[PDB]
RNA sequence: ACCAUAGUAGGCCUAAAAGCAGCCAUCAAUUGAGAAAGCGUUAAAGCUCAACAAAUUCACCAACAUAAUCCCAAAAACUAAU
């Protein structure tokens, strides 16, 4: 029938939206897909969301290919910040080093996307750095000793920014 | 009696119309049309960084590696092309595509001028170091409508039958 | 349409004032006779019921939450402004027809009876009578303007007076045409 | 295979605050109490003011004369604002607000009795004058595309030109005048009073050189 | 549905990349293990057109990207 | 058919042809795009 | 010249291309320095619809035109020769350059009206019922305007509208 | 490729193109081979078998198409244009099929 | 059918009577004669 | 004509914003493809553009109905014309 891209949480498998209508239009039974997803993801319990491709055949049968989880969630977990910056470039969302980028690249090199390509890990590192640039997380070359002080200052800065943003949102809601 | 400026174009006097007609512009007309005339000398083109990089890459390819196979590039699906790329990199032989406009002059200037009829249409250069044609023949046999045109194995220009014989050797 | 500049006189007649009066009369008649006779048993949606709140008039859908319990049962709920429940009940009970609700607390059950009374002909006749009265009022306003012109007919040229009378007659004709169009639209809506 | 060409880059140009065209009043804040004669010389003849670029790179060039009023101003403003990207483009006017009053008779239609009553104001524009000047980090192609509609909707004929386009057309006109083949030209004949042509010509024709007739300007008249 | 970190774990390792069931977080291997291509690459300022060498493929890739941007800007007046 | 003084294509499948001494914008996907130059 | 030959032999279709001998250019052109064929044979501003020997050199056997990328003429001469070929075909010249239709040659129609220097198509021009007055008159176009640059020995300009 | 894809190629069994790439008149033959080996043609029908025979001394490019009407279309294309071969092939297969 | 409003050579809409080659040649000849006259009236 | 794969559903609000109600970044893989220039979905999906590989005629704007008694000299593209 076709192919469907679905980003699903590792520990979450619900027969509802947005997974509901997409499989209902295809006619594939949602319960079987949920059971297969639970069987294939019950070996992982850290709740890292991942994208997957569902190949629905014309006979209403489906196949599942599970790839590596999301780069955005990888960067968020590596930096320690729950949500990314609203205005990228004007504000800093987080701070990581080259070690996290290299580790993410070497653990994502086995995905279905970069498995077919045969470029070295340098290209994957560049892709991760570009994704971090888009997310707003700053990367530094060498600050292993200063990362503690950098973290202790950036946490205060980010909590102050979050408080200011919450105040601005409350003011906008009251004005609207 | 109309005003000095009107909207109906203010049709002029007959003498003024005659004056305009006499004073109408006449473009200069050359005796011989210069379009089909023997053209001016050649304004020679200037080599750019892109063509220089292409020439350097082609020279490096023809210098370093040993197996340089020429195949007819077939318009296949992206997934199949990537799968073929992965299967070829399993044997560590890569593929490249070069434009004919830069490939033909380099080929005719170099010692591989016998490959000119092979590079008329779509082309694909299979580059392999330490050639092993057995795996290449096996992986090409899986696709029926992707024909091996020819190539050179250590400065030995061979056709498809020559490649088959070398693989069997 | 002979229209004067309406600024070259400015003293013996105020065409701007005449137009303002005509437009005010038209608007008042329109609003009143519509909202009075737009009931047609079921006045479009009952969400537009005027309920008193803060010494003002607001629709039921404005100060209420109106849903449809059944196709003939309107379910009102007092959540947005739960302070005029009695006023809302009274307004629903007397809204054009006999729409007696049931005071089930915040919920309000409104059955929809009738829609077979065939009083639309009488409503049309009442609308025609009101339109005739509005025409009479417009004629009175035009006569007052003509009397002002006659009072001014001392030094001002009767040519200018005739031009102003033609302008006023044209405005009156346009206003009565608008009234007739509104009457026709209301008659179509009723029937 | 095709070569790669560099693209223009715009960094020196800075977008000013409020890039959109400002609103223009229908009438001046101080109305003209005294009725003025409708001089047609403000339209007749070539333009001498607002004929060159000041800060923008593109402009709306008028090839003829006419009157612009609040309707035309509003049309131009709305069209440019809705079809212009404020983040990369800015626009400015080159003509003043409508100030010249136009009178209609009104009360009574027979000839005579005095002047009429002021109805609206217009801005006189001569041929060769810029109307709207635009600039920014944008290419002329899109600017010309979305300004051609404004040029067409303007009463007088108009074009969406740039600095390069205006310079090219002026140089083409100069070259045509230079290499015109026939020895007889309107300017020369008018200056020399050949055939007594001054009887049928006009004193302003000595300056117009035959390129201007009333409010109509012919660019190919040399 | 998951939980993030806050203490020295963030600086000492990555605690969100461990994907399987067991909480076996990978440690931060010493700097000597990481090759030079991790450190030689730029991080913050993207390369511009004039910064790159015209005899380099990255310059032509950036020029192609700029050509696509120019074409997209020009084709914003599509009436189709 | 719509008679116009200026003809312009409303989609990429409209083709302009000179027939019977006039110009015609013919479209097959959208029959409403039939334009005839007056 | 290349010819396509189709052979049917027992539900089998054979399509083959056959190359035949073709005439070549004359050895001595008056102006060898000219890039363009007509411009180098000095027939520019000389040919007309009456000159059939030049127009018949490059036209398809069914009366079709020939591509400029193959012919080699300049754009203006290509357009002029296309106009002249159309005029000759409408006038009745090139009798042998029409498709052979054995079925359609039996039902004869009205006799072909003799014409020459025809600009438009005979089936596309509506009669002018008004014809205009002296000052505003709808003149009847005769001949193609592209031929206004031909040499005039008499010196009188060619009347393109009468 | 689009013309062959839109014509419904489900009614073909075998298409083989036998040619010698080292000749001076194989441009049209290779263009035809690439057109008939396009991805759209492949996805139109999977029951067809496409064969590319490469020779060195044959010097006679040709195309043989066997389809289930018991029909064998043989085109000895040595001077024909690739577009002409494509349109003739399409016209024959649509007429008989 | 086609009427000329007003008088033939007075009103706003006049006869569209064009200029002829004979008139052009006559004007050119007169211009040449006057140019020769103004040359002879120079020194 | 010639085809369209990769991080990725780039990050925020919204029931949903997956190139496309909106705001900010606009990186990076394959020689070769814009966090996407037009259609389309509630959200997708899907259909086109430019990018490589195949060639390379030229390719910027310019065309516009009508009245009444009956259309209105007929006609003519080349024998030499300041
Ligand atoms: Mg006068
Ligand atoms: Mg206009
Ligand atoms: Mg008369
Ligand atoms: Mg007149
Ligand atoms: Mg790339
Ligand atoms: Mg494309
Ligand atoms: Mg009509
Ligand atoms: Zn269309
Ligand atoms: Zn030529």
């Amino acid at each position: 029938s076709g192919m469907i891209r679905a980003i699903v949480r590792a520990g979450q498998a619900r027969p509802g939206p947005p997974l509901g209508p997409i499989l209902g239009q295809r006619g594939v039974s949602i319960n079987q897909f949920c059971k297969e997803f639970n069987e294939k993801t019950k070996d992982i319990k850290e709740g890292i969301p991942l994208p997957t491709k569902i190949f629905v055949k014309p006979d209403r049968t489906f196949e599942i290919k599970i790839g590596q989880p999301t780069v955005s969630y990888f960067l968020k977990a590596a930096a320690g910040i729950e949500k990314g910056a609203r205005h990228t470039g004007k504000e800093v969302a987080g701070l990581v080093t080259l070690k996290h980028v290299y580790e993410i690249a070497r653990v994502k090199a086995q995905d279905d996307a970069f498995a077919l390509q045969d470029v070295p890990l340098s290209s994957v590192v560049r892709s991760i750095i570009g994704s971090a640039r888009s997310l707003g997380i700053r990367v530094v070359k060498d600050l292993s000793s200063e990362e503690l002080a950098a973290f202790q200052k950036e946490r205060a800065l980010f909590l102050a920014a979050q408080r200011e943003a919450d105040l601005a949102a409350q003011a906008e809601a009251a004005k609207k | 009696g109309s005003k000095a400026v009107t909207r109906h174009r203010r049709v002029m006097h007959f003498e003024r119309q005659k004056l305009m007609a006499v004073t109408e512009y006449i473009p200069p007309k050359p005796t011989i049309n210069p379009r089909c005339l023997p053209p001016p000398p050649t304004p020679p083109q200037e080599e750019t960084g892109l063509v220089r990089l292409l020439r350097r890459e082609i020279a490096a390819v023809f210098r370093d590696n040993r197996m340089i196979a020429v195949c007819q590039h077939v318009a296949l699906s992206a997934e199949d092309k990537l799968l073929l790329r992965h299967q070829l990199r399993k044997h560590k032989i890569l593929m490249k595509i070069f434009p004919n406009q830069v490939l033909k002059p380099f080929l005719e200037e170099s010692k591989y001028q016998n490959l000119l009829p092979l590079f008329v249409g779509h082309n694909l250069l299979l580059v392999s170091e330490e050639p092993k044609v057995k795996e290449m023949v096996r992986i090409l046999k899986g696709i029926p409508f992707l024909p091996l045109l020819g190539g050179c194995i250590d400065d030995t220009i061979l056709s498809r039958q020559g490649f088959i014989n070398y693989s069997k050797l | 349409r002979v229209n004067i500049n309406a600024a070259l006189v400015e003293d013996i007649i105020n065409l701007e004032e005449v137009n303002e009066e005509m437009k005010s009369v038209i608007e008042a008649l329109k609003d009143n006779f519509n909202k009075t006779l737009n009931i047609r048993t079921s006045p479009g949606s009952l969400d537009k019921i005027a309920v008193v709140t803060a010494d003002g008039k607001l629709a039921l859908n404005q100060i209420s939450q109106i849903s449809m319990k059944s196709p003939q049962l309107i379910l009102v709920n007092m959540a947005s402004f739960p302070e005029c429940t009695a006023a809302a009940i009274k307004a629903i009970r007397e809204s054009g027809m006999n729409l007696n609700p049931e005071v089930e607390g915040t919920l309000i059950r409104v059955p929809i009876p009738q829609v077979t009374r065939e009083h639309r002909e009488m409503l049309v006749k009442l609308a025609k009578q009101n339109t005739n009265k509005a025409k009479d009022s417009l004629r009175k306003v035009r006569t007052n303007s003509m009397n002002k012109l006659k009072k001014s007919k001392d030094t001002v040229s009767e040519d200018t007076i005739r031009l102003i009378e033609k302008q006023i007659s044209q405005m009156a004709d346009d206003t009565v045409a608008e009234l007739d169009r509104h009457l026709a639209v209301k008659t179509k809506e009723l029937l | 295979f095709k070569t790669l060409l560099p693209v223009p880059t715009f960094e020196d140009v800075a977008i000013p605050e409020k890039p959109k065209l400002r609103f223009v009043e229908r009438v001046p804040l101080v109305p003209k109490v005294r009725r003025e004669r409708k001089n047609l010389s403000d339209i007749r003849g070539p333009s001498t003011e607002a004929t060159e670029f000041t800060e923008g790179r593109f402009a709306i060039l008028a090839l003829g004369g006419g009157y612009l009023h609040w309707g035309h101003f509003e049309m131009m403003r709305l069209t440019i604002n809705r079809s212009m990207d404020p983040k990369n483009m800015f626009a400015l006017w080159r003509v003043p607000a409508p100030f010249k009053p136009i009178t209609r008779k009104g009360m009574g239609q027979r000839m005579g009795g005095g002047k009429g009553a002021i109805d609206h104001y217009v801005t006189p524009v001569k041929a060769g004058r810029l109307i709207v000047e635009m600039g920014g980090r944008c290419e002329f192609k899109e600017v010309q595309g979305f300004l051609d509609l404004v040029a067409h909707k303007l009463p007088f004929p108009a074009k969406a030109v740039s600095r390069e386009t205006l310079e090219k057309m002026r140089k083409d006109q100069e070259e045509r005048e230079r290499n015109n083949q026939n020895p007889w030209t309107f300017e020369r004949i008018a200056t020399a009073n050949m055939l007594g042509i001054r009887k049928v010509l006009s004193p302003y024709d000595l300056t117009h050189k035959g390129r201007y007739w009333g409010k109509f300007y012919t660019p190919e008249r040399v | 549905p998951e939980v993030c970190t806050d203490p020295f774990r963030l600086t000492t390792h990555a605690m969100g990349v461990n994907i399987y069931k067991e909480g076996q977080d990978v440690v931060l291997k010493p700097d000597s293990e990481y090759p030079e291509w991790l450190f030689e690459m730029n991080v913050g300022p993207p390369k511009k057109l004039e910064e790159l060498d015209p005899e380099t493929r990255e310059y032509w890739r950036l020029l192609r990207k700029h050509n696509i941007w120019r074409h997209n800007r020009l084709s914003k007046n599509r009436k189709f | 058919f719509k008679t116009k003084g200026v003809l312009k294509k409303r989609c990429r499948d409209c083709y302009l042809v000179k027939r019977r001494g006039r110009w015609f914008i013919y479209c097959k996907t959208n029959p409403k795009h039939k334009q005839r130059q007056m | 010249f290349r010819e396509v030959v189709e052979i049917l032999d027992g539900k089998t279709t054979i399509i083959e291309g056959r190359i035949t001998e073709t005439p070549q250019e004359s050895p001595n052109p008056p102006n060898p320095t000219g890039q363009c064929p007509i411009c180098r044979w000095n027939l520019k501003h000389k040919y007309n619809y009456e000159d059939v020997l030049l127009l018949s050199q490059f036209i398809r056997p069914h009366g079709g035109m020939l591509p400029r990328r193959i012919t080699g003429l300049c754009q203006e001469e290509h357009l002029k020769i296309e106009e002249c070929v159309k005029m000759a075909h409408r006038a009745g010249l090139l009798p042998n350059h029409r498709p052979k239709l054995p079925e359609g040659f039996v039902p004869k129609s009205k006799p072909r009206l003799n014409r020459y220097l025809t600009r438009w198509s005979p089936r596309s021009v509506k009669p002018i019922y008004n014809k205009g007055h002296r000052w505003n008159k709808v003149r009847m176009p005769v001949g193609s305007p592209l031929l206004k640059d031909n040499v005039s020995y008499s010196g009188r300009p060619l009347l393109l509208y009468h | 490729a689009a013309a062959l894809a839109r014509l419904g190629l489900r009614a073909v069994k075998q298409v083989r193109v036998q040619f010698c790439p080292f000749e001076k008149n194989v441009e049209s033959t290779r263009t035809f081979l690439q057109a008939v080996s396009s991805e759209k043609v492949r996805c139109t029908n999977l029951n067809c078998s496409v064969i590319a025979d490469v020779r060195h001394d044959g010097s006679e490019p040709c195309v043989d198409v066997l389809f289930g009407d018991g029909h064998r279309l043989i085109m000895r294309g040595a001077h024909l244009t690739a577009q002409e071969m494509l349109t003739a092939f399409a016209s024959h297969i649509q007429a008989r099929g | 059918r086609n009427r000329i409003p007003g008088r033939q050579w007075i009103g706003k809409h006049r006869r569209p009577r064009p200029v002829s080659a004979q008139a052009k040649q006559n004007m050119i000849r007169r211009l040449e004669t006057e140019a020769e006259n103004q040359y002879w009236l120079s020194r």
